[PDB]
């Protein structure tokens, strides 16, 4: 029911500051190339680019390209993830790696400091569907939600 | 047994060749023809450029089968220009004199809309 | 009609028009939804 | 007098000769021509208004495209319309000439006989009825009557 | 069974074949032709006085369109998008949305008449008599723009011929 | 904002190009072609006409279904021009008149009528403005016709200074009054000519390479407030590009000189005409005034068009004046080197 | 009812009105806009409720085979009252 | 009898079966499958180069004489190697029956011409060319009949879009009739009509 939000509140046209510092329609050739201008100005850690919740990958590896050709790498995201150790090197370190299929066939789960019935509903449905049809005992480290 | 067909005219690439050069040879010959015919406002150059093009966009073939086809339906072409069965509109659709020309690099596409 | 009328009802025509077309009360399409997308509006201050 | 008296009258004259005196070329296609030929039967007789059974194209005065205008078919429309005196005038007999009709989504249909000539009159149905052919000839009369072709030429 | 249609054989006495010189040489048989013609001329023709007389038609002429409503003055149409499923030319295009009480109406009801073939399934599919083709057939426009109608105009035509268009209802329903 | 109409489609019939042109004066030669090159890409095209009706008709079928709109308008009432200008992007200007009527001078046509349509579509908030005059503009030009043209483009350029300028040299095309002007001349035998023809430099452009200038100065945002002159690409003498007409045409060729006072004299017989004068004074003028050079002004090169020569159009032009057909060529006229 | 913008243009019974600023107006310029002026959402509300003694009714729009297809009506709820679903006319239940 | 179900004729079912063996037997060297439907239609699939061979036999044999082509025909199935299907339609006026006779090739294998057999099949061939772009061998004037003269593609191929490519329109520029892409003011609007219920389990298919 969140698809009625893609109809409301779109950015339709390229915009760019104007001389009393308000934004005002413009063409694609002319907020481009305002942009290319400070980029190429600019080099190494001056240029940096943080990335959303609903990005895709063909997005994201284009950006990274971009922003390596002014040698810059503060490619960064919203949602943070410890870098400490392995960090972001070993796919396994930040990957559900029992897969959603394979709760059922686990026999004990252990959740720590997530709601997964609102982060991933979808995944709290498959937990109790294995907790109703393969008894499986559920325990949390976290506030006591429902 | 998998690879053997029927063929319709030609049974390799060299007795296909042969047919390919005797249509070129009968479009080259009448061009001249079509343009006083029609009264085309195009030139014999130009007109004998477009069958150059027509006939090296279908250079990269190398079926017999394909090309025996290819030649077939460039004879009926032929057939339905010298016999004036076509008209000058029919003619004046090889050149699309009304087409804007449309972008080939990535940003005049780019501006423009979606489709890559 | 008059042996015969037709039943009356509030909301039909009491004046009856003629073919219109060609005249200035001629008849012009349109289409009769609303807008689909709305887009956003920038603010109108500024932000520095 | 006042010049734009006389200019006036001679514009009646010559509409009223040219609504009274219309020869149309009939452009029988499809089924249309069909309801085009009951105009021309007893019933309603459009001879009776001065509109001939059929002219030659070089004395004709209006176009009826009655059926379906197909590609191969639309080349030879337009060299017709073309070799029409002026004034010529073009009526769109039935959907099919109207916008397409029942074959619009076809891959040799021309969509409405407006994108090769004008239109002056639009007559609906699949087909018009002989007599809502007939008032569309009758349509066209009264249009014509409307013509101000010298008082213009009068103001320039 | 069959017949023969010109299986014969001419008499050969001299009689007949001084008939038939005589129809060759005196034209007997095309003056026969000239009497044929010469009886039309006395009889009534069978025109009628247009615009003032109009050809007889019937309760289910299918004629211009026309959406209806109910005595109270609610649309009839309910939004079900029958009639524009069913419609062979696609020539019916329907949105909709719950109107401000509630009630299932349509905010878009365009007819192409020109790509309509007057072919009356629409009447047939919709299941509350909202849309009808009238009894007009005489509205030819001077332009393309004009045969192109919305719901607007369709309720104009409804409130302009329902006096005539449930007329003709009232005398055919028992045939449907 | 209630602009940038956000063109959608693919550049055709049924497509939306976002551009709602006003166009005056597009009943006639330049704007049978506007109009066509606008409604191909789907634009909105207001066309206020003062003619009949019966005389829009060849540009019905140039737009989709709703894309031209026909009005009336009269040259000296402003609520009309409004009425057509207050919804447009642009507005174009392409009134003219190659002689003067009884209602209307060369002072009404080009002066005050392109001074009344810049006035109001600066008070209707219309963003871009091109204004037709010709490359002889001149203030001290004998022919009538190009004095109030360089009147007038001066008047425009002050009401709406962000208008865009087009000066383009004689146009030739299946409908101009150039080509078809040296064509029938047959009629009355030889071919008058001031000085033979050997005074006068011609450098004619091509009705098609006019047009997608105008296009291209719509969506060319450089293009407001500048001025353009559009020119074929070879200059030809008077003498050297009618004796060509005549080539292509097939037609016998006898010219002989005629002196200034005398041609403007028979000139002035053919005025008295009450309908399209065959030729007049100021046509005299204008046919032997030599095409100005201005190369301080953008050509078309700079709106990207590549001007079409005359002799790869000048059949298509003149094949309807030729009285055989398949008759069977011609050289090329000379011309006269740059520089 | 039939209500006109703060530009002259009238709103048809859907809610649609060109913008100030909308090219599309240029249509009706020497025309007019075409709008049905029997609003049936407003005449609908003009017809009072019917008063009946039980708990379910039936309504085919009035006309038998010519009204619409007969349904029924709950009319249990003294909250509010039941509509039909197919010509809005409103049923209530006699005070029980 | 139930009022509103067609009556089986099992007499011509028996007759027609019966022939179909006739045919089998008689033509081995190509006949490849025979089958009698519900309604009584007999249909002889034949391998495409008994073309010829069959056709004959059915016009000239002294218990077919078939000797009338009613129609003739093509079938484009995508999912099939040979995804046209060629249909004869044959009347025998002698003994007052009818005959399906079917082939198959692909876009690039010609069939025979039958026109040596039937005259007719003359024009109907032309229409298989034109509109499916089969290619009959020894047809002696094969070209397009039914589409517009330098008409590109086949029309009536189950991959050949409805509207086509290109629409033709009047151009005042050019002073002629040109050729555009298509672009349609409204869509052709696609249902998906099919239920998700089977209706027929008579002709339900092994999974
Ligand atoms: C060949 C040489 C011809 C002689 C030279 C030309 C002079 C011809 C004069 C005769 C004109 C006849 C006009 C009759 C009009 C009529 O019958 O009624 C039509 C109409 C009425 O008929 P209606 O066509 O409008 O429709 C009536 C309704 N129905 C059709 C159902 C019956 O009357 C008009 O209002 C039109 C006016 C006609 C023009 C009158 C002004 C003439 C001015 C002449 C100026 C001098 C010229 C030199
Ligand atoms: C033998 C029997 C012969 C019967 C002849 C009867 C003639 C009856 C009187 C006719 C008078 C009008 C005829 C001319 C009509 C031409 C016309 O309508 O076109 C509009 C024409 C053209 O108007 P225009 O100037 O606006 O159009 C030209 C430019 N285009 C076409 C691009 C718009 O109007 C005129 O030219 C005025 C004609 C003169 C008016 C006075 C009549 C004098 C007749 C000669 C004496
Ligand atoms: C003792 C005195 C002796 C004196 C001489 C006696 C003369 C005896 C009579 C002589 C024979 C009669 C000759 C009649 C003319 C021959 C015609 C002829 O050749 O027919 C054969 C021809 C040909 O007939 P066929 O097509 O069957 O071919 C005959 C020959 N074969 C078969 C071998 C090919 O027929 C026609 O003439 C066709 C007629 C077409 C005309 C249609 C219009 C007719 C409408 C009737 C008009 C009436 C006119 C009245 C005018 C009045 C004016 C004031
Ligand atoms: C007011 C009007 C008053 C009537 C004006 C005269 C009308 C004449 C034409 C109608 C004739 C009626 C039809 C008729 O009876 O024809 C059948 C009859 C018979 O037609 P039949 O050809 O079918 O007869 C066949 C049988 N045999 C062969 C035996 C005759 O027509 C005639 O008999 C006409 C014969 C005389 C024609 C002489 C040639 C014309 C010479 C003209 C003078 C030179
Ligand atoms: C006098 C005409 C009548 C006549 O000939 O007498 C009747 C008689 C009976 O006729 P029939 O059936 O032929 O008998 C013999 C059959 N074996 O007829 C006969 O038996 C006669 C047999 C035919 C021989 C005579 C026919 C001669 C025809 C020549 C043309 C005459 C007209 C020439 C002038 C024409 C001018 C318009
Ligand atoms: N053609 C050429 O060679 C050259 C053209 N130009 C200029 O380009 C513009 C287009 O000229 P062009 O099309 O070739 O010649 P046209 O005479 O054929 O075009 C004239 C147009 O302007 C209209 N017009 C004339 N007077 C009036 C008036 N009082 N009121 C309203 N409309 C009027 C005409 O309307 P209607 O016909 O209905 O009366 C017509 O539509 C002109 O300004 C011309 O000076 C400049 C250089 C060369
Ligand atoms: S509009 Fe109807 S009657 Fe006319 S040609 Fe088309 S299908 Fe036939
Ligand atoms: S009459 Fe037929 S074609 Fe016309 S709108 Fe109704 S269903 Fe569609
Ligand atoms: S007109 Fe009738 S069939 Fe069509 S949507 Fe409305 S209620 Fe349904
Ligand atoms: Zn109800």
């Amino acid at each position: 029911f969140a698809y009625d939000g893609l109809k409301r509140q779109r950015l339709t046209e390229p915009m760019v500051r104007n001389e009393k510092g308000l934004l005002t329609h413009t063409t694609w050739e002319d907020a481009l190339s305002r942009v290319a201008g400070m980029l190429q100005s600019f080099q190494g850690n001056d240029v940096a680019a943080i990335a959303g919740g609903l990005v895709d990958a063909e997005a994201l590896i284009a950006l990274k390209d971009l922003l390596n050709r002014v040698d810059s790498d503060t490619l960064c995201t919203e949602e943070v993830f410890p870098t400490a150790g392995a960090g972001t090197d070993l796919r396994s370190n930040y990957l559900l790696n029992t897969t959603i299929a394979g709760v059922e066939e686990a026999d004990v789960v252990l959740l720590v400091g997530t709601n997964p019935r609102f982060e991933a509903p979808l995944f709290n449905a498959r937990i109790r569907k294995s907790w109703l049809h393969n008894d499986l005992k559920v325990a949390l480290i976290g506030s006591p939600v429902d | 047994a998998s690879t053997s067909v029927k063929p319709i005219f030609s049974r390799d690439m060299n007795e296909a060749k042969r047919r390919v050069r005797e249509l070129y040879r009968a479009w080259y010959r009448e061009v001249p023809n079509t343009v006083h015919l029609f009264q085309l406002d195009i030139s014999v150059k130009q007109g004998r450029d477009k069958v150059r093009e027509m006939f090296k966009k279908n250079a990269h073939i190398t079926d017999p089968r394909v090309v025996d086809l290819l030649v077939i339906k460039g004879k009926m072409e032929l057939e339905e220009t010298i016999k004036v069965w076509k008209q000058r509109t029919h003619v004046m659709r090889f050149f699309h004199e009304t087409e804007a020309p449309r972008p080939k690099d990535f940003l005049s596409k780019f501006y423009v809309g979606h489709d890559p | 009609p008059t042996v015969k009328p037709p039943t009356a009802r509030k909301f039909i025509w009491t004046n009856h028009k003629f073919n219109l077309s060609g005249t200035p009360q001629q008849y012009v399409p349109y289409s009769t939804t609303r807008k689909k997308i709305q887009e956003w509006v920038p603010p109108s201050t500024p932000y520095k | 007098s006042r010049g734009e008296y006389v200019v006036a009258k001679l514009d009646d004259l010559i509409n009223w000769a040219r609504r009274s005196s219309l020869w149309p070329m009939t452009f029988g296609l499809a089924c249309c021509a069909v309801e085009m030929m009951h105009m021309a039967a007893p019933r309603y007789d459009m001879d009776r208004f001065g509109v001939v059974f059929r002219a030659s194209p070089r004395q004709s005065d209006v176009m009826i495209v009655a059926g379906t205008l197909t590609n191969k078919m639309a080349p030879a429309l337009r060299k017709v319309y073309d070799q029409m005196p002026e004034p010529r005038y073009v009526v769109s007999m039935g959907s099919c000439a109207n916008g397409g009709g029942y074959y619009h989504y076809s891959y040799s249909v021309v969509r409405g006989c407006d994108r090769i000539v004008p239109v002056d009159i639009y007559v609906p149905g699949c087909p018009p009825t002989a007599e809502a052919l007939l008032y569309g000839i009758l349509q066209l009369q009264k249009k014509i009557k409307r013509e101000k072709r010298l008082r213009i030429w009068y103001r320039r | 069974t069959y017949k023969y249609v010109n299986l014969r054989e001419p008499s050969m006495d001299m009689k007949s074949v001084t008939d038939r010189a005589a129809q060759t040489l005196l034209w007997t048989e095309l003056i026969r032709g000239l009497g044929m013609t010469l009886s039309y001329l006395f009889r009534e023709p069978a025109t009628i006085n247009y615009p003032f007389e109009k050809g007889p038609l019937s309760p289910r002429f299918r004629g211009e369109h026309a959406l209806r409503r109910y005595p109270s003055g609610e649309e009839r149409c309910i939004a079900c998008k029958l009639c524009e499923a069913v419609c062979p030319a696609q020539a019916i295009t329907i949105e909709a949305e719950p109107r401000a009480d509630g009630s299932r109406r349509t905010t878009r009801y365009d007819i192409d008449m020109t790509k309509c073939i007057y072919c009356g399934f629409c009447q047939e599919a919709c299941p509350v008599d909202a849309i009808v083709e009238g009894p007009n057939f005489e509205f030819s426009t001077e332009t393309h723009e004009e045969l192109l109608y919305n719901k607007e105009k369709l309720l104009n035509n409804g409130d302009k011929w329902e006096a005539e268009i449930a007329a003709n209802i009232q005398a055919d329903y028992l045939y449907r | 904002l209630h602009h940038a109409v956000i063109p959608h489609g693919k550049g055709g019939r049924s497509s939306v190009s976002g551009i709602v042109a006003t166009v005056f004066g597009a009943t006639g030669f330049l704007g049978r072609y506007v109009v066509n090159h606008l409604g191909r890409m789907g634009s909105q095209v207001i066309v206020p006409h003062r003619c009949e009706p019966y005389d829009t008709m060849h540009l019905r079928p140039m737009g989709d279904l709703g894309q031209i709109i026909f009005m009336d308008w009269n040259g000296r009432d402003k609520d009309s021009i409004r009425r057509a200008v207050e919804h447009s992007s642009v507005v174009i200007n392409l009134v003219g008149r190659e002689w003067e009527t009884q209602n209307f001078d060369f002072e009404d046509v080009f002066v005050k009528i392109p001074q009344a349509i810049a006035q109001v579509s600066k008070e209707a908030g219309v963003e871009k403005f091109i204004h037709i005059s010709h490359l002889n503009a001149d203030i001290k030009s004998s022919s009538k016709y190009l004095r109030s043209k360089a009147v007038g483009e001066k008047e425009v350029r002050e009401t709406f200074p962000e208008a865009t300028i087009i000066k383009p040299a004689e146009i030739f095309g299946r409908e101009d009054r150039f080509l078809n002007y040296f064509a029938n001349i047959r009629w009355f035998g030889g071919v008058p000519l001031i000085s033979l023809g050997k005074k006068t430099v011609k450098q004619p452009v091509y009705i098609v390479d006019v047009t997608k200038g105008i296009i291209n100065a719509i969506k060319d945002p450089d293009a407001r407030g500048k001025t353009f002159a559009f020119v074929g690409p070879s200059r030809y003498l008077l003498f050297d590009l009618v004796q060509y007409v005549f080539a292509v045409a097939h037609r016998p060729f006898l010219p002989y000189p005629l002196p200034h006072f005398a041609y403007r004299w028979i000139g002035r017989l053919f005025e008295i005409s009450p309908f399209e004068p065959w030729t007049t004074r100021d046509k005299v003028e204008r046919i032997h005034t030599t095409d100005k050079i201005l190369p301080h002004l953008p050509g078309l090169e700079d709106l990207g068009v590549e001007a079409t020569p005359l002799e790869l159009k000048a059949i298509e032009v003149l094949r309807r004046h030729r009285t055989y057909r398949w008759l069977s060529d011609v050289q090329p006229a000379k011309t006269i080197p740059t520089s | 009812g039939v209500r006109t913008s703060p530009t002259g243009e009238k709103v048809t019974h859907t809610g649609q009105v060109y913008d100030d600023g909308d090219y599309r107006k240029v249509r009706f310029v020497g025309r007019q806009k075409e709008v049905n002026e029997n609003f049936a959402i407003d005449l609908i509300a003009e017809q009072p409720v019917s008063q009946v003694g039980s708990r379910v009714i039936s309504c085919d729009g009035g006309g038998g085979a010519l009204g619409h297809p007969r349904v029924y009506i709950n009319l249990d709820k003294e909250t509010k009252t039941g509509t039909c679903g197919y010509c809005g006319l409103q049923f209530r239940q006699q005070h029980h | 009898t139930r009022p509103t179900v067609r009556p089986r004729n099992d007499v011509a079912h028996k007759q027609l079966s019966a022939f179909g063996e006739y045919v089998a037997e008689i033509l081995p060297k190509y006949v490849q499958q025979v089958q009698v439907s519900c309604f009584n239609e007999l249909e002889i699939c034949i391998h495409p180069d008994g073309v010829i061979p069959v056709l004959t036999f059915l016009r000239d044999h002294s218990n077919a004489q078939f000797k009338s082509l009613a129609d003739l025909t093509a079938v484009d199935i995508p999912t099939r190697q040979n995804r046209f299907e060629i249909v004869y339609n044959l009347l025998s006026l002698r003994f007052n029956s009818r005959i399906r006779v079917k082939t198959y090739t692909d876009e690039l294998t010609p069939i025979e011409s039958s026109v040596p057999v039937y005259k007719a099949a003359n024009w109907y061939e032309r229409e298989i060319w034109d509109m499916f772009g089969v290619f009959f061998a020894n047809h002696p004037d094969l070209r397009r009949i039914l589409t517009d003269y330098g008409f590109e593609g086949h029309p009536f191929r189950k991959d050949f879009p409805l509207s086509g490519y290109v629409e033709l329109r009047y151009d005042d520029e050019v002073k002629r009739v040109v050729a555009e892409p298509v672009e349609l003011a409204q869509e052709f609007r696609k249902f998906d009509l099919n239920s998700p219920w089977e209706a027929f389990p008579a002709y339900r298919q092994p999974p």
